[PDB]
């Protein structure tokens, strides 16, 4: 379809249909779309879909997202950060945070809130011993909600990041796969 | 490498911003203010940045 | 009763008319009115624009001629579908885009007339395809300043709106104003027609005379051979130098392409003809 | 009537076309070709024409030279070369 | 501030020059009595 | 007269916009409107134009209307906003030039002594240009054609302005030499072998179509005169072009020899440079 | 109004307006550079700075 | 509110100046007085016309002013034979294309030359107009289809049909005085 | 996209410029230049321009808006 | 009778042209000055700001009474 928004709808449909699988055809089509389509919105939707469809194999998600982490297009980087956050879910690969940290200083505010939200989603439920970095971001979050010179839209993600990290009294949790392996439709829809 | 090259070319966009004038500081007072005389036009008083 | 991160769609015809009209009367500071259309508070579109007649007054409200606009609207209703006049455009050639007292008065008058009365500012500052100095402004009343300026309910579009940020002179006069997001209206038939236009018209793609090409080629290759031979000294010295804690010259892609095309011309020479 | 190959015509061709002797062909071809209206080539070794350009009149019959005889059929060769090059270079063509 | 250098009947059409920039053919401001405007004395004109 | 015609993009945009506007009803199949320009030289230079109401009825292609009042009013408004402008002709859609055109042109002849007709295409396919410019003339033919009257084609171009390609071309553009000789030659051969072939086979069918439908196989000296100049080269047998032997063969051979010599030089230089950017720089074990 | 201070290039030349500022401009369509030797009165538009009718 | 499109004749037959000093002048003053009556009826009533002489090009639009009507009424130069069907179809398309379609529709015709004998063609052409309930009256001055009577039934076929009815005026024999010619159209449409 | 950026940079300097005298160089990509209007501006220089030619006072054209050395 | 129509038409173009023509004088940048000289296919004006401008259009008023 010619309309960019219809293309975004198609990419989301691709993601949802192939949820929780590594269908090579889906990955190829999605990556080609992200590379080519001029409309940055379509590219961002595509990379989000890529993050969605490869959550059952989180270890590989950072590898692909790495190159996207450093691109000319800010929207590409923002969508890459979100894709990493959704793919790794709550388990900390120790590389997701590793890549996010430098990404957590991008000049563009859009990328700023993207990285904040991604880190908050990833680090949920974690602990200091389990992930040594949890303190930093925590402190980081505080400072970004304390400094005034920061962009208001940039900080708008920091508060949500804090809330997610400590959401539900450190009891609730995000997980798209049931212990029996059945994929959690509610989690997918929510994300 | 060539993403870096593209980024450098993009950052060359700063050339769009017009340059600043040149003025010899006649005298700088306290409270973050200085009276300066730009060459084309008479002197005036300006506020200083944070750098 | 609340503002947001709204959008204005501009038809390619509209922007082309605006820029050509502006360039027409750059010294005179020309102005005119558009014929826009309402869809929702979030979005509003514009398709057609006419030129209000030149007047020595300038951008004064009196410059609008009720008989002229009435006649133009009637004629358009007769032929094609017109639409209510969204607002006014003018060219501020001084530097970039901003507004003045007269401009704000005119905008306030139109806002009394209608809802948006969006203002458009253009300038002679242009690039071949890389300036689009055009911009859209809208005023804010001083009664609700206690209330939030522009109630925002979307991060992506608000951030995109801020990405242009505000111009030096814009801050110099940003108050009583809040720029509104602009975007080129969807364009497929016009886009396709233009794309066909480029190949044959806006650049050499006649495709029948598309193929000196053997007269000056010898000389161009002579120059480049000599230049590369000279440039070969610098890599020589660079290699000569030891570890010690301008070799990059390329100049070979150009020769590659030029002479490979010239050789390929044999395909036309020996088969396509005769 | 006939370009290339037979376009090169022996002097006796001009002799027959001008009811003049072979030697008179040699002696008269000068003036005959003098005319001052058609420019081209002629090969006095045999007075072979293979002339370059002429100003022709109406073409006889339904444009015999017009159809595949001279034109048209070469469009087939053009198409063949085009498809060949396209298939060969498809990779770079993109 | 400007200096008046002439006046004309019918429409006053003064030929005032401001300081040295240029002579301007400017009409009297709406809220001024024509009697006050005269020749060769200081007066005040706004730019626009 | 009017050897060349140049159309500014604004004109095409306006035409297509009005066509889409009237698309509500497709019966018209035409956009008849007044087209304005300037006589900068013997070349016309078209500029802003507009569409006036009209009708193109199939009933003998003679039911046509050009509201004089609307035409005059639009003329006056445009001149008031743009004095330098003035009528230069009229334009219509429906690529197949409906037979009414002649009659309509006569009306324009009154408004402008030499008014040209431009036919624009809403949907461009490839090659050439969406526009086509025709001028109505009357005379007496040397051959003997009764009334020697018909529209004559006049070449066309596209105009120039500032800051317009940003509207579209910012989306896509490939200005460079990578495709030169990669795509340019391909499009060239394709367009030739398609359009020239189509014209030649149309004339091939015409050789008897002149008797069936077309004018006449021995008809319009321009037709067969142009065919003959085309066959300025024999196109068969020796062809006296590529069989010239010591004349053409040797020339091509020297040219290709030089091109291949520089090719070898550049290949060797690229080899050395890429090796140095290679191992010299890549063979860093760094303990 | 200004004068052709020098012929920088066949496409662009250095000129100076009577006011004093010096710019680089170019022929519009055909300004006959053969006759626009260094020093030639020409009037330039104050929107693009292009060479127009030349009058000595 | 009425809008009318008249179909005058300017033919070599009209080159004759028989009726009054000039048959052309007879058509002229007939059109003039009918326009005056129309203006009196309603100031914004629109009047336009064309000549069916070798062509039916609308001479101009339907303006609500008499001065244009008379001004254009001059400069006739009658040289072309009549074409009634094209004239009437052009008048109908002008009436429909007219912006003021609310204005009552009417068409006049100042024909002055022999007409197409075929009555089937005219009947088919104008009975459709009757279906779309259009009013048309035809006036004949000069050397026309001699004292046309076959059109009379055709008149009922285009205007009438136990309905309104639009009278048709042929050429009276010999000289014809304008006032007599024009007493009819006002008397009956 | 890289090629597009390169050609855009090249075009940046093609627009009609304003002559003026460069005053001195502060640091790479930056300098002080005096215009024919007499005012002295603090501007930037493109990476393309080459230093030794810039160092002498000489003459230089500036962007009529950015004033950047070209 | 069409004569009076054209002459009544004259109260048409003149009124609009007058309004515009009576603005340059009033406007501040009027810079009423001396015409440097006159030419033909045109005016040359030294504005009172010490600037020389060339006008292709010699001027709205007819050029006969434009004394150098």
């Amino acid at each position: 379809d010619k309309d960019p928004i219809l293309r975004r709808s198609g990419m989301y449909t691709v993601a949802m249909a192939y949820c929780g699988s590594g269908n090579n055809k889906a990955i190829r089509r999605l990556l080609h779309v992200a590379v080519s389509d001029v409309n940055d919105d379509v590219r961002r939707a595509a990379v989000e879909s890529l993050g969605f469809i490869l959550f059952r194999t989180p270890e590989q998600c950072p590898s692909v997202v790495s190159l996207l982490s450093e691109s000319y297009n800010p929207h590409v980087r923002y969508g890459a950060a979100m894709a990493l956050g959704i793919c790794c879910a709550g388990t900390g690969n120790k590389e997701a945070i590793n890549l996010l940290e430098p990404m957590t200083n991008d000049p563009v505010n859009y990328v700023r809130q993207g990285a904040l939200i991604a880190s908050a989603l990833i680090m949920i439920q974690q602990t200091e011993i389990t992930c040594p970095k949890v303190n930093q971001f925590r402190q980081l979050y505080s400072k970004v909600i304390n400094d005034k010179h920061d962009d208001v839209m940039a900080k708008f993600g920091a508060i949500l990041a804090q809330g997610i990290l400590d959401a539900g009294g450190h009891n609730v949790t995000i997980s798209l796969q049931s212990r029996t392996g059945h994929t959690h439709m509610p989690s997918v829809v929510g994300v | 490498l060539n993403a870096k090259v593209r980024l450098l070319r993009e950052e060359l966009q700063l050339l769009q911003e017009q340059g600043s004038y040149v003025g010899e500081v006649v005298r700088a007072m306290d409270k973050k203010k200085v009276l300066v005389k730009v060459h084309p036009e008479g002197k005036f008083v300006v506020d200083v940045d944070k750098n | 009763a609340v503002d947001t991160a709204e959008q204005v769609y501009i038809s390619s015809l509209a922007l082309l008319k605006m820029l050509k009209h502006g360039r027409a009367g750059v010294p005179m500071e020309v102005m005119g009115l558009m014929l826009g259309e309402f869809v929702d508070d979030y979005t509003v579109r514009v398709i057609d624009v006419f030129a209000m007649p030149q007047s020595g007054t300038g951008v004064s409200v009196e410059a609008v001629d009720p008989v002229f606009q009435a006649k133009m609207l009637d004629m358009l209703k007769q032929t094609g579908r017109p639409e209510m006049v969204v607002g006014w455009y003018h060219s501020h050639p001084g530097f970039g885009c901003w507004l003045s007292g007269v401009d704000i008065n005119t905008q306030q008058s139109f806002e009394a007339l209608s809802e948006r009365a969006v203002a458009v500012v253009v300038d002679p500052i242009q690039s071949v395809k890389g300036k689009v100095v055009i911009d859209a402004f809208r005023l804010i009343n001083a009664n609700m300043m206690v209330l939030g300026h522009e109630p925002r309910q979307t991060t992506s579009n608000l951030g995109h709106l801020n990405k242009p940020s505000i111009q030096a002179l814009i801050h110099g006069l940003n108050r009583h104003y809040y720029s509104i997001t602009i975007n080129y209206r969807k364009n497929e038939l016009e886009q396709k027609m233009l794309l066909n236009l480029h190949k044959k018209s806006w650049m050499e793609g006649l495709t029948l005379q598309d193929y000196v090409v053997k007269e000056m080629l010898e000389l161009a290759k002579n120059y480049n051979k000599a230049v590369e031979e000279e440039d070969k000294m610098t890599p020589e010295q660079l290699a000569i130098k030891n570890v010690g804690k301008r070799h990059l010259e390329e100049h070979v892609d150009v020769l590659m392409t030029s002479n490979i095309v010239q050789c390929l011309a044999a395909m036309l020479d020996t088969v396509v003809f005769k | 009537t006939r370009p290339a190959n037979h376009r090169q015509l022996t002097f006796e061709e001009i002799a027959k076309s001008a009811k003049i002797t072979v030697n008179e062909v040699e002696l008269l071809v000068m003036k005959a070709l003098s005319v001052g209206l058609v420019k081209g080539s002629i090969d006095e070794v045999d007075k072979r024409v293979h002339m370059t350009w002429v100003q022709p009149r109406v073409l006889d019959l339904q444009q015999i030279k017009g159809m595949k005889d001279r034109l048209e059929f070469w469009c087939t060769d053009v198409k063949s070369m085009e498809m060949l090059v396209e298939h060969q270079a498809h990779d770079i063509l993109t | 501030c400007t200096k008046i250098i002439n006046a004309d009947s019918e429409d006053p059409k003064y030929i005032i020059n401001v300081k040295q920039f240029a002579k301007f053919v400017v009409d009297l401001s709406d809220q001024v009595a024509p009697t006050d405007i005269e020749e060769g004395m200081r007066v005040g004109v706004d730019r626009n | 007269a009017v050897q060349k015609v140049v159309v500014h993009p604004l004109v095409l945009l306006s035409v297509v916009d009005h066509f889409n506007r009237i698309g509500k009803v497709g019966n018209q199949k035409r956009v008849v409107g007044v087209l304005l320009g300037s006589w900068q030289k013997k070349v016309l230079d078209v500029s802003n134009s507009f569409a006036v109401p009209f009708d193109e009825d199939d009933k003998d292609d003679s039911v046509w209307f050009l509201d004089h009042d609307y035409l005059e009013n639009m003329y006056g408004m445009f001149k008031k906003v743009n004095a330098r402008e003035r009528i230069v002709g009229w334009y219509h859609t429906g690529p197949k030039l409906h037979k009414n055109d002649i009659a309509i042109n006569e009306l324009m002849k009154r408004y402008c002594p030499n008014s040209v007709l431009v036919i624009i295409d809403v949907k461009p396919k490839d090659l050439g240009l969406p526009t086509e410019a025709y001028i109505s003339v009357e005379e007496v033919h040397d051959d003997g054609t009764p009334t020697s009257k018909t529209f004559e084609h006049v070449t066309s171009e596209i105009g120039a302005e500032e800051a317009e390609e940003v509207g579209v071309e910012h989306l896509l553009r490939d200005i460079k030499d990578t495709t030169v000789g990669t795509l340019s030659q391909r499009i060239t051969n394709q367009v030739h072998g398609l359009k020239g072939l189509n014209s030649k086979l149309l004339d091939i069918r015409s050789y008897l179509e002149k008797v069936a439908t077309g004018k006449l196989p021995i008809n319009h000296q321009i037709i067969y005169q142009l065919q003959d100049v085309f066959n300025l080269l024999p196109d068969v047998s020796l062809q006296e072009f590529v069989k010239a032997f010591y004349l053409k063969t040797n020339d091509q051979m020297v040219v290709v020899y030089l091109a291949s010599l520089i090719r070898s030089v550049v290949a060797l230089h690229n080899l050395i440079n890429n090796k140095i950017a290679n191992r010299d720089a890549e063979k860093k074990e760094g303990q | 109004v200004g004068e052709v201070l020098k012929q920088l290039t066949e496409e662009k030349f250095i000129v100076k307006a009577t006011n004093g500022p010096r710019y680089v401009v170019g022929c519009r369509r055909q300004l006959d550079k053969s006759k626009l030797k260094p020093g030639t009165r020409v009037a330039l538009d104050m929107t693009t700075l292009t060479i127009m009718r030349y009058l000595p | 509110l009425e809008s009318t499109m008249v179909c005058v004749d300017n033919s070599e037959y009209m080159r004759n100046g028989d009726f009054l000093p000039t048959r052309l002048q007879a058509q002229q003053d007939a059109v003039n007085i009918v326009c005056h009556s129309k203006t009196r009826s309603n100031p914004e009533n629109n009047v336009g016309l064309i000549t069916l002489a070798n062509d039916c090009e609308v001479l101009t639009t339907l303006t609500p002013d008499t001065g244009r009507i008379l001004s254009k009424l001059h400069t006739v130069q009658p040289k072309g034979k009549i074409t009634f069907c094209t004239g009437i179809r052009v008048a109908h398309l002008a009436l429909k294309h007219r912006q003021g379609k609310n204005h009552k529709m009417r068409i006049i015709a100042f024909v002055g030359s022999p007409v197409e004998d075929n009555e089937k063609d005219l009947v088919k052409l104008a009975k459709r107009l009757k279906k779309e309930k259009v009013n048309v009256d035809i006036i004949n001055f000069g050397e026309e289809e001699v004292n046309t009577e076959k059109l009379t039934a055709f008149v009922n076929t285009l205007n009438g049909k136990d309905g309104t009815g639009s009278h048709l005026v042929t050429v009276p024999p010999g000289p014809s005085l304008a006032d007599a010619l024009i007493s009819s159209p006002i008397l009956a449409g | 996209e890289f090629l597009h950026a390169q050609e855009e940079v090249k075009r940046i300097q093609s627009i009609p410029l304003v002559i003026g005298q460069f005053l001195e160089a502060v640091d790479q990509n930056t300098a002080i230049v005096g215009s024919t209007t007499g005012s002295n501006y603090y501007v930037r220089i493109l990476s393309t321009i080459d230093r030794e030619l810039l160092k002498p006072n000489a003459s230089v054209a500036l962007h009529k808006h950015s004033n950047a050395l070209v | 009778v069409l004569r009076v129509t054209h002459e009544l038409q004259a109260m048409k173009d003149k009124i609009k042209e007058n309004s515009e023509k009576i603005k340059v004088n009033k406007t501040l940048p009027y810079l009423v000055s001396n015409v440097i000289e006159l030419l033909d296919v045109c005016a040359v004006i030294k504005t009172s700001t010490r600037q020389t401008y060339f006008l292709p259009v010699i001027g709205l008023v007819d050029a006969e009474k434009l004394k150098p």
